[PDB]
């Protein structure tokens, strides 16, 4: 019933008889979901800039590696921003606190952020029923999957863009630690001389 | 007939009263107790003030009406005869509230009686051109009586910002109107 | 007709509406008295932002440019927000009262003979139209009003990023690119006020 | 309605009849109904004296940010106590009674309804009745009478007067805190992030808190 099912599961976790907590199938296909967006997000987020400067369109300030931004300030810090690195935080804690847990309230209770007022939006934030796919005219505005087929195929499209991004994201981390170069930098210079810019060197 | 129009008055203003406009954002004349001692305060607040920016005007058609503080009889010589003077007077009109008919007798020359009449409105002798007619005078005395009222916190604001009186920050104002206002 | 293919309009938007399009992706609308204020407000950006584009370019071809603005025409200083701040409030909040009460205020407080007609709310008409603009094709020029308007809105929302990014009036921004185009752009001035 | 954590419901000891409430009492404290209509009133006075405090912050400050004549709040007591004749252990012994007789009345008005209201005083019978748990009214508490004037208006106004009282502890708290942090007043506070505001914040000296 679940999109991106070719039958892998060793440990026996989205088995359903006698499950609890956070070992749901309803939740997994949740998180795994959220987790390929986010997991997306990033795979194009980190290496952007360091394509984009390289080619030319980025000045020579911002065209930073990815843990060279300020995230982990020993690996670098930026400077040129609209201010410190804290005062972002919090405007991120602040925003990621609403748009989360009103994401949790849909989860918990799926008629709910639909009634309780929020300017105008709590018309919008109806749900579908199912939780990971809430749809409406915020979150698909080109009404896309418009049959039940071209939705069960867009949800396959979907969860395989994600995991392959997860597995990217594992990538540019691991390779970061080993290398201590951008996975772009670590690309141009494995097309450069393959054999010597490797795991085994 | 409203302060804003095309607004709808609140319920308890209903056009009865003289210079009802339909205006009360806070229901203070809501409750009729208050509504009636509010209705007093109106009237004897424009009395004192037109009384007293006719005044101002008047005697500077001069010097600072503000400092006219500093002028025969000492200082509380006079204030006493005020004081027994105006303690006297308030007393009497206070009870007319107290009680609507009260006083109207002439404590002595009890032969003389104030005739049947409205609070806060006493005629009699105090009425003798009897002039103009009926109540649109009551809804000149609380029109012109607000504008007096305004106009005095004018008076005062102007003293505590120019220096000048009145009829000055005025032929000041004409000299530089677009200059001198509050936003410069 | 509507905004994209593939989407279907909300049951608020009808089409009732001069210059409805099934656009309106974060509910706003779906509350039926908000949706008469937005389309008071909208109007109302509309027809400053029409007035506002075509004063800047009509003064930038007669002499950033707008920006600048301080002594200059004609003023060694003379300080004024007293003119605009009463006018400004006298005129709108007239408006006010024909939002809060449909017919209320449609009729000369001092000279009580003069009356504007019975118009749409926020499509006032006589004097505000003497030039016999009454009937015609009124839905027409109302889906004319929007679509000018809301052009001119990012037609502003516009000229100012230019105004800040690069310091050029948008006619002087233009014929930066008449000559320089390839290397004259948002990409060389992301960039500095 | 709306509530203090949308889609979670209200707990069922609240009605949504009584003024700011808002389906808050995560901890179960104000359950048992008697028990919450002592809250109600700490609430109020507690927002009350707040709002007062708040306002009274508000103008000292600006009044010493307009001309420097005025104290800062915080040391602003001994500036009153020192300069003008005044003792602090009588002030603080006179308020205590003064305080203890006013504070002792309302106190014997929570367990009996109309107690004080028996005229037993000075002969002010009708003045300190009871009315509302919270709203005492009459000529003295509330003289222009906006509490026997009209159903919706009074009912609107406990719900302005809560939430302002509850902006108000807030605010203090605030002036409370950031004279803690930072050691200066509320429009030195105010006057530096209007400037700065990307840069003084907490972020830079004031730290979680
Ligand atoms: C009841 C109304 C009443 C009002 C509104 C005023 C108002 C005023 N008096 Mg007056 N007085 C009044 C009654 C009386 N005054 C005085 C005797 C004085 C004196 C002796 C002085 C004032 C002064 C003042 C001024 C204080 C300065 C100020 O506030 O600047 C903000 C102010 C314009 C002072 C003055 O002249 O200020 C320049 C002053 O020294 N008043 C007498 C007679 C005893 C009064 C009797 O009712
Ligand atoms: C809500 C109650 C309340 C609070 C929070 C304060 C807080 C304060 N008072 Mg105030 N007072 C309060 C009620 C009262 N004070 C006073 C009378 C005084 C005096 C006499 C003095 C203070 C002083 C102070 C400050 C002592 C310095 C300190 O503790 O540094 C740690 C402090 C900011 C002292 C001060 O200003 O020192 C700087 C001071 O001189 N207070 C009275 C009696 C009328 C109060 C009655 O409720
Ligand atoms: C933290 C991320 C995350 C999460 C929560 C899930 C969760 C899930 N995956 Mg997995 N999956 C992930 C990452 C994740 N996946 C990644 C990175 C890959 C690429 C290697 C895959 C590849 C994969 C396959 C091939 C399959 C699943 C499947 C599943 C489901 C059953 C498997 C199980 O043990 O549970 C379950 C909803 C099964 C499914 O879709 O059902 C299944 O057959 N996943
Ligand atoms: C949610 C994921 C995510 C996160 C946390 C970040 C975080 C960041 N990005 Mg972004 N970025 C993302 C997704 C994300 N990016 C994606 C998906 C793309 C592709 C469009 C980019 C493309 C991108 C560019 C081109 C640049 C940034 C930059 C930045 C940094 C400064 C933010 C800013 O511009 O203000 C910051 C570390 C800027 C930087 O300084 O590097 C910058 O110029 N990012
Ligand atoms: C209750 C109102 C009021 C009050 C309190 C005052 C008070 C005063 N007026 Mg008066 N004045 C008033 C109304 C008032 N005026 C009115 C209605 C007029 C006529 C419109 C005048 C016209 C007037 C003149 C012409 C003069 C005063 C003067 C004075 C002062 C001298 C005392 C006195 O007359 O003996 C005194 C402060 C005299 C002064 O300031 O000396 C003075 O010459 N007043
Ligand atoms: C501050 C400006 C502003 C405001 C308040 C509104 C308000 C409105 N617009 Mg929008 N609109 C604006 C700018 C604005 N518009 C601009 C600049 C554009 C060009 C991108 C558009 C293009 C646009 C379209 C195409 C449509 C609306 C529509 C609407 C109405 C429904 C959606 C809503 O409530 O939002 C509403 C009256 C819809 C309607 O029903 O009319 C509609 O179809 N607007
Ligand atoms: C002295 C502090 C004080 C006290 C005694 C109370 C007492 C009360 N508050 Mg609270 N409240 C306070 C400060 C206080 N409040 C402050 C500072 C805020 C602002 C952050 C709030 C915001 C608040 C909300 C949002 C709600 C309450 C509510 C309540 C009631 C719930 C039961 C309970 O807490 O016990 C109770 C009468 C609930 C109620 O129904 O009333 C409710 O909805 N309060
Ligand atoms: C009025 C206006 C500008 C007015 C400018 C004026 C008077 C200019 C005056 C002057 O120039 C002169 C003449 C001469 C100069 O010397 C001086 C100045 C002072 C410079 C701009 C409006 C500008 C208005 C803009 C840009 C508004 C855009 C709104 C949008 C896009 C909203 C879209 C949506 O709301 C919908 C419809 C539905 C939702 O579901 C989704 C979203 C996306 C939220
Ligand atoms: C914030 C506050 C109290 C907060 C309490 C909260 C949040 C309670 C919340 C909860 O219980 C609920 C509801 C539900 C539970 O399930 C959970 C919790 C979360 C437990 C009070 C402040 C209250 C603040 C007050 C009363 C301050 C007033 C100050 C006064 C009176 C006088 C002082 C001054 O005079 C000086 C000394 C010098 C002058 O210069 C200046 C002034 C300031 C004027
Ligand atoms: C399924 C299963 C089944 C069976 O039964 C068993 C087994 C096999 C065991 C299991 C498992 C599997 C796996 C391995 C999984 C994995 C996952 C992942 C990795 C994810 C990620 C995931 C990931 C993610 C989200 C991520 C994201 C990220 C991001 C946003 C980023 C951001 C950023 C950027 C841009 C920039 C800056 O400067 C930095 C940062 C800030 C950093
Ligand atoms: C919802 C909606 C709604 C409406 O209706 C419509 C619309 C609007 C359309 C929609 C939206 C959408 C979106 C947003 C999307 C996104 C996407 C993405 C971003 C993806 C990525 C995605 C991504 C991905 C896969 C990624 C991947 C990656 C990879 C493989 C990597 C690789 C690598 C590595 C490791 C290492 C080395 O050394 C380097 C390299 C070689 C580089």
């Amino acid at each position: 019933s679940l999109p991106g099912d070719f039958g892998f599961d060793p440990l026996g976790l989205l088995d359903p008889v006698n499950s609890g907590g956070f070992i749901e199938p309803k939740w997994l296909q949740y998180s795994e979901v959220i987790h390929a967006r986010w997991a997306m997000l990033g795979a194009a987020g980190c290496i952007a800039p360091e394509v984009l400067g390289a080619a030319g369109l980025i000045p020579d300030a911002t065209n930073i590696k990815w843990f060279e931004s300020g995230v982990i300030p020993p690996a670098g810090s930026y400077n040129g921003y609209w201010a410190d690195p804290y005062t972002i935080f919090f405007v991120e804690i602040v925003a990621m606190q609403f748009a989360e847990l009103r994401r949790l309230q849909d989860f918990r209770y799926p008629g709910s952020m639909g009634q309780q007022y929020f300017l105008g939006l709590e018309a919008i934030f109806k749900g579908s029923g199912d939780a990971a796919y809430p749809g409406g005219p915020f979150f698909n505005l080109f009404n896309l999957g418009k049959t039940e087929a071209a939705m069960k195929e867009l949800k396959l499209k979907e969860i395989k863009n994600g995991r392959l991004a997860m597995l990217a994201m594992l990538g540019y981390g691991a390779q970061a630690v080993m290398t201590g170069k951008g996975p772009f930098q670590n690309l141009v210079e494995h097309l450069a001389d393959p054999v010597n810019n490797n795991i085994l060197t | 007939p409203l302060w804003l129009p095309g607004s709808t008055p609140p319920a308890h203003l209903k056009g009865d009263l003289p210079g009802d406009f339909g205006f009360d954002p806070l229901g203070l004349g809501a409750n009729a107790e208050s509504l009636k001692w509010f209705k007093e305060s109106e009237l004897v607040h424009s009395r004192w003030a037109m009384a007293a920016v006719a005044g101002i005007l008047v005697q500077e058609i001069d010097v600072f009406w503000y400092n006219a503080g500093k002028e025969p009889l000492g200082p509380l010589g006079l204030l006493a005869v005020e004081f027994f003077l105006m303690h006297w007077v308030e007393v009497r009109r206070w009870q007319d509230l107290r009680k609507p008919g009260s006083v109207d007798q002439d404590p002595i020359f009890s032969q003389y009686k104030l005739p049947p009449h409205e609070v806060g409105y006493p005629g009699g002798v105090f009425a003798p051109f009897i002039p103009g007619d009926l109540a649109e005078l009551k809804v000149k005395e609380i029109k012109n009586g607000r504008l007096a009222m305004l106009a005095f916190v004018g008076f005062v604001m102007a003293a505590q910002v120019t220096g000048k009186g009145p009829i000055a920050a005025l032929q000041e104002h004409l000299a530089d109107p677009w200059g001198t206002t509050i936003f410069s | 007709k509507l905004w994209a293919p593939g989407v279907v309009a909300p049951e608020y938007l009808k089409g009732d509406l001069a210059g409805d399009y099934g656009w309106d992706p974060l509910g706003l609308g779906a509350d039926p008295t908000a949706l008469k204020w937005y389309r008071q407000s909208e109007l109302q950006h509309a027809r400053w932002a029409m007035l506002g584009v075509a004063g800047v370019l009509v003064q930038e071809i007669v002499k950033a440019g707008l920006p600048q603005n301080l002594p200059e025409p004609f003023t060694n200083i003379n300080m004024l927000l007293a003119w605009e701040f009463i006018l400004m409030h006298w005129v709108e909040v007239r408006r006010w009262q024909d939002y809060k009460n449909f017919g209320s205020v449609n009729e000369d407080p001092i000279f009580k003979g003069n009356k504007v007609p019975n118009p749409e709310m926020g499509y006032p008409g006589g004097i505000f139209d003497p030039f016999g603009f009454s009937k015609g094709n009124l839905k027409e020029l109302q889906t004319k009003e929007i679509k000018n308007g809301r052009l001119a809105m990012i037609a502003y929302m516009a000229f100012i990023l230019q105004a800040q990014a690069t310091g050029k009036g948008p006619l002087a921004a233009l014929s930066a690119h008449l000559s320089n185009p390839f290397g004259n752009n948002i990409l060389k001035n992301i960039g500095t006020c | 309605r709306p509530v203090w954590f949308p889609g979670n419901p209200p707990p069922a000891h609240l009605d949504g009849s009584l003024a700011g409430d808002y389906g808050f009492d995560p901890l179960f404290l104000g359950q048992e109904p008697q028990t919450l209509k002592w809250y109600v009133q700490a609430e109020l006075v507690h927002g009350r004296f707040a709002m007062l405090g708040a306002a009274g912050i508000i103008l000292t400050s600006i009044g010493a940010k307009v001309g420097l004549g005025f104290p800062e709040w915080y040391d602003a007591g001994k500036v009153v106590v020192e300069k003008n004749n005044i003792d602090f252990p009588t002030l603080m012994v006179i308020q205590f009674y003064l305080m203890g007789w006013a504070e002792t009345k309302r106190w014997y008005d929570f367990k009996n309804p109309g107690s004080q209201a028996d005229g037993s005083f000075l002969g002010f019978t009708e003045e300190f009745k009871g009315l509302e748990n919270g709203y005492p009214g009459g000529r003295f508490f509330d003289p222009m009478g906006l509490s026997r004037g009209d159903a919706a208006k009074y009912q609107e106004y406990k719900q302005k007067e809560v939430k302002n009282g509850r902006l108000a502890m807030i605010a203090c708290l605030g002036f409370a805190a950031q004279y803690a942090a930072t050691g200066k007043g509320p429009l030195d506070n105010l006057a530096d992030h209007l400037a700065d505001p990307n840069h003084v914040n907490f972020a830079t000296n004031g730290v979680s808190n």
